[PDB]
DNA sequence: AGCTGGT
DNA sequence: ACATGTGTGCTAAGCGCACCTAATTTCCTGACGGCAATCCTTACCAGCT
């Protein structure tokens, strides 16, 4: 998509007190605070009407709170279950494979806004094993389409390769 | 007649009921999971509740002989018992028997104890077993028998064994997405050594929900089986509603005492009964207003009004009931004024639904 | 006479228990996220108490070789015990008893005598080793606790028996949830690089997560099971209700406590007495918005007041009474101000609470039930 | 036997415990959000204080090489046989931040390992000389982790167990009130003109002001057998500590804002079970116009320490402790008085109290233990 | 006198 | 979900950061319980209709 790649790449310019306000916002909605709601307004709406395809809006929201919370950078190629997976390599199969295993599989039956703490769990042990690149553009628009389970189950197959090899 | 009992029940987490592999209860409702509670766990527990003492009067042995000679002081007869059960039917000690408890007590000891015979003792022993229905657990909860047709005699017959159970506990339905969590728990091992580690690493998962709990009675199944007395099944009707209200699920509650109690009854009475999971079909999601006990309520309330107005019985009208403890939780918060009852008690509906059931009392029932 | 007790506590920003991952745990509440501690770590502070040395008695180990070669001074014996009790069905893999075991401390004495005694074989020696310990039910930690003993079968010899070594559990612990909506923070650490060197930059960063929160501690004690497995010494009984309430009120769980001492004592406590266990998790399922005209604590020791005010006009008019002592400190904060009926006791003093207590259960006195001990 | 410290400061505007974005820490405590000095830093700040300068027996150091250092030459014979003890080598380092001391160690450190008496014997050594001391203050008071490797570690090593308790128990700092964050806009302008009116570099930076809240327990009998029954230098310990929580701030953004303060009220009190009194403030103190912020909070704290007082005791043990006001501007509010035994005016005379309380050692003659 | 439920 | 309600009359250009950093040992449970029937006959025979 060409929306959402100016979405995230407008995300990467924001500087340091504007993702603290969004670092203090984790697990509350954009209301109770007036800057946090000025800051997504600033970051969703010139969106629209230059590109005619944006993501939904909590996604956007979710995925901001997120990548203040971690920081992490744009690459291709690098969305959740290939680097998720390629950790579980890295494991023990006796008894931390199914803990960490389950972690991952808590995401897959969650809508759309509980999936910040599960999430913040996923990304806390990918910062633990020093991950930097993410592919946020490929996690947005594999997100703003969760609802459909194809994608669900393409997510958890590219698991299933990254697994096996 | 039959007399339905809804509950809407929030819980501390906890695990009341697990599997093999030890996770809570889970069924695909409406293509989301939602966390589900055994109706025989709540069975259980409601018969072995604090105040069906004076009613608990069924036992489910495969040790009747064991039972036959705890109450003989010195006249030993547990081999010429055995062999008696085992020609009876029973195989082996045997399979699962359910009778009363004082019935086969002492008249299955005054039965066997006599040396008049043995193929005639184990026949009048599977009369006793079978003609054991003076007792109303069994009554509710409802009780088979098969023995086998090879391990038996020829000349040893069996009566009908026929009780239909005058209770369908459902399911307890939680009301929104099951979010099942894992437990990670450690033994410590009392005395130290080198490792500084646990004695056993562990695996335990609960889950915290608020499930729509789920009873019916029928009460005409309930005199039909418990003979044409009308006492014993009102005091059971209330001793049931006491406990119901009254006693939780013996799971892993010494490790999460959630003793917390039904935030909401529904007793409806017609002749075509009704569960309230398709007010649930939606998963309730909380909002930053109110809480997940209200927001059900409130589905529950929106499926009631439609049920009483798209689905109206008006033939027989909802005698629908709350527990409302001084209005702390009201049912119409903006329409559903159709709360023909709205209470704050337990005994007090207890009284009301023995009274539509007929002329009777808590108190004078409370004897038998 | 089934005594419970309700506990409100506001903690410091704490991590008193948390998962593999180091995450403070964790649960789903009324649909919301709330923080937990766990009824295990509770009942173990409870259990390794600065009060509950008098009550002590109980070992959960693995390691009973060594205790029974303790007994036994340096009359080597660690080789006959270990083949003693693995005859019993207590199997070894590395160098210890494959499962928990649970039994008083006074039986090391007699179960030793029995392991140096040369003159009984084997099956007699194991035989009379698993009757000690199957009778081992003098302590109040097993007491409260419970037991299990279920000794492997494949390597065991056949000429052994044992008793019911079950005993029931006759204190009931609630996980202690948040009253208020939870959040987690985060934390990153640093380690120390003080020597200069040359990159001056960082040593080690990492991670770590905490919460503040209001918990509310559920308490659940009988009496009669207590002294029934306690062969009905009364005095003991009544101590190990003073001693547990002392426990309950003035310990904390020790997690993470150096570099969080949340020693924060309950700002109010409900002792209350009736038949059936009442429970008052429900009374924030709706979690606590801090307004500015009130406080967290005052606002959830309000909701309490009016669950309990509620269910008490719902449940507790009958011919059994249901009698109560609240707790506060020197009434910091009583009950709900519209109602201001519904505490039978208000009481201000924790050790008048406990004379009181103690005075209820069947008249007991502190300096009297303390003249009775097992260790 | 506990000596407990409760503490209330308030600093100018302030970054004592930044993001690394920047942004001082903050939690939330009672529902609003309170600035948070982290107990790791001012258990680093107590440490590296200079008053705790005359304590240190520890430096808990990473790569003991350079340190075992100053025949004249041992390395490359310290870093290449220290891989044997399970801490192997990136970028010459040892990945663990050893908790171990630094006087009796460095002393009997090189004797060792300068080289001779063979790899995998001089383990042993190594295992006796790093995991056995324990005979520093501030060690004992913060504890000690050890750990050695078992995939790159040989056999030979007999590690006991290292494990060892810390005897103090401090709690992160809480503001008294509803915390602010102050978004200080700031540029780097350029003084050259080599081209048009530019500046340089624009950017935030972020601080905050707040009255903060401390809480400090020193048990004795357990810090007594951590240092196996030096009684001089634990009463050294426990004054040291009295006056480095009071005397030292945090060395955060203190060149860009310089908030040294000192507490304006202390109070020790001496119980055999520990109490935080941090409820207290679960309401934050909102500024009146007819008093201040310090002598509100003061108020409160005051009122919590008679209602617990009265409230948790009356035993046969009463409850003893000396209250500090600096010259006495904020005695106990205008509450119930003589709630403390003695209203002390000065630091040194209600440390000096604690000493004489803890059993009748005196304040100068102890700092002869070291 | 046959019939039907049991062996 | 910037535009549009101008209402004497509402500027604006230059400028926005780089780097070192994330550790491990060990610990992980035994036993007991697991359903019977009934869905084509060695067919005549005697309880009695």
């Amino acid at each position: 998509n060409r929306g959402t790649v100016d979405f995230i790449a407008s995300l990467e310019n924001l500087k340091e007190g504007d993702l603290g306000i969004l670092r203090k916002l984790r697990g509350a909605r954009l209301d109770e605070k007036l800057p946090g709601f000025d800051l997504f307004s600033a970051l969703w709406w010139p969106l629209r009407q230059k590109n005619q395809r944006a993501p939904k809006r909590e996604v956007a929201w979710l995925i901001a709170k997120l990548f203040a919370e971690f920081r992490f950078e744009q690459r291709e190629g690098a969305t959740l279950p290939i680097l998720m997976g390629g950790i579980c390599r890295k494991l023990e199969p006796k008894k931390e494979l199914p803990r960490v295993l389950a972690r991952f599989d808590q995401l897959a039956s969650l809508d759309i806004m509980q999936m910040e703490e599960p999430l913040s769990v996923i990304m806390g042990i990918l910062r633990k094993h020093q991950q930097v690149c993410l592919d946020w553009v490929g996690l947005t628009d594999v997100l703003s389409f969760w609802e459909q389970e194809p994608v669900k189950r393409e997510w958890s197959d590219s698991f299933i390769k990254a697994y096996k090899i | 007649m039959l007399i339905e009992i809804h509950m809407i029940q929030n819980h501390s987490p906890a695990n009341l009921n697990r599997d093999d592999l030890g996770a809570p209860k889970t069924c695909y409702f409406g293509g989301v999971l939602r966390s589900r509670i055994s109706s025989q766990c709540i069975k259980r527990s409601i018969r072995t509740s604090n105040d069906f003492k004076a009613l608990l009067g069924g036992v489910r042995t495969r040790r009747l002989a064991d039972l036959i000679q705890q109450e003989a002081g010195e006249t030993e007869c547990w081999k010429k018992a055995q062999e008696i059960l085992n020609k009876c039917g029973f195989k082996n000690t045997k399979m699962l028997v359910f009778m009363s408890k004082d019935k086969i007590k002492d008249l299955a000891r005054i039965v066997l104890d006599n040396s008049l015979g043995l193929t005639e003792a184990a026949q009048q022993v599977a009369n006793v077993i079978a003609q054991a229905t003076l007792a109303p657990d069994i009554a509710l909860c409802g009780r088979m028998l098969e023995p086998n047709d090879k391990d038996k005699d020829k000349k040893v017959k069996w009566s009908n064994t026929t009780v239909e159970a005058a209770l369908q506990v459902a399911h307890a339905i939680s009301t929104h997405i099951a979010r099942p969590e894992i437990d990670y728990f450690v033994a410590a091992d009392d005395v130290p050594g080198e490792d500084a580690g646990a004695g056993h690493i562990g695996e335990s998962m609960f889950a915290s929900a608020c499930f729509y709990k789920y009873f019916s009675i029928d009460w005409e199944q309930l005199v039909k089986n418990l003979k044409g007395d009308t006492n014993l099944a009102a005091h059971t009707v209330g001793a049931f509603l006491l406990a119901a209200a009254k006693t939780n699920p013996s799971g892993k509650q010494n490790s999460f005492a959630a003793h917390n109690y039904p935030d909401g009854i529904l007793v409806e009475f017609k002749n075509s009964p009704i569960s309230y999971a398709n007010a649930f079909v939606r998963p309730v999601s909380v909002v930053k207003e109110s809480d997940l006990v209200e927001q059900s309520i409130g589905q529950l309330s929106n499926y009631v009004n439609d049920i009483r107005l798209g689905y109206y019985d008006e033939q027989s009208p909802v005698i629908g009931f709350w527990f409302s403890p001084n209005n702390r939780y009201p049912l119409g918060y903006k329409h559903s004024k159709l709360a023909s009852r709205n209470i704050g008690n337990l005994n007090e509906l207890v009284g009301a639904v023995l009274d539509y059931i007929g002329g009777f009392k808590w108190e004078e029932v409370q004897k038998s």
